[PDB]
């Protein structure tokens, strides 16, 4: 169920090579709180790629820490697929973790990396996340 | 690189 304390979900970003503002994935529940992939070109140069939690939320007594790990699939090998660790305390203040410069984005808009396919990028992430504090008291 | 938020 949604109050499961782990799980993997993916985003597909299309029109990639296009990509100019951040992109927003769906919800995925995990401890019963929203949790998101967040990605935008940083400085063509890089890709910024990030971990979002209950960011929609007017709270600012929530928290919740987790550890979870950011990957680009490589569609024609997962042992290629890149992928970085992260360990976070998440709150209002920081709703979102993760790396501006995750990759380079000639390398991962690179027809022959085999990251890209018809202009699409696929992320994922594996977060395991604790209890929360301060949502359900 | 090192990590952060996106802001």
């Amino acid at each position: 169920t949604s109050w499961r304390s782990e799980a993997t979900f993916q985003f597909t970003v299309e029109r990639f090579s296009r990509l100019s503002e951040s992109v927003l994935s769906p919800p995925c529940f995990v401890r019963n709180l929203p949790w998101k992939i967040m990605v935008m070109p940083r400085f063509q140069k890089s890709v910024g790629f990030f971990l979002q939690c209950n960011a929609e939320s007017d709270s600012t007594s929530w928290s919740c820490h987790a550890q979870a790990v950011l990957k680009i699939i490589n569609y024609r090998d997962d042992e290629k697929s890149f992928s970085r660790r992260i360990s976070h305390l998440f709150f209002h203040k920081e709703n979102d973790w993760g790396f501006s410069n995750f990759m380079a984005w000639s390398e991962v808009t690179d027809p022959e990396k085999g990251f890209i396919d018809d202009d699409k990028v696929t992320f994922e992430v594996f977060v395991q996340a604790d209890a929360p504090h301060g949502v359900a008291w | 690189s090192q990590p952060s938020t996106s802001s």
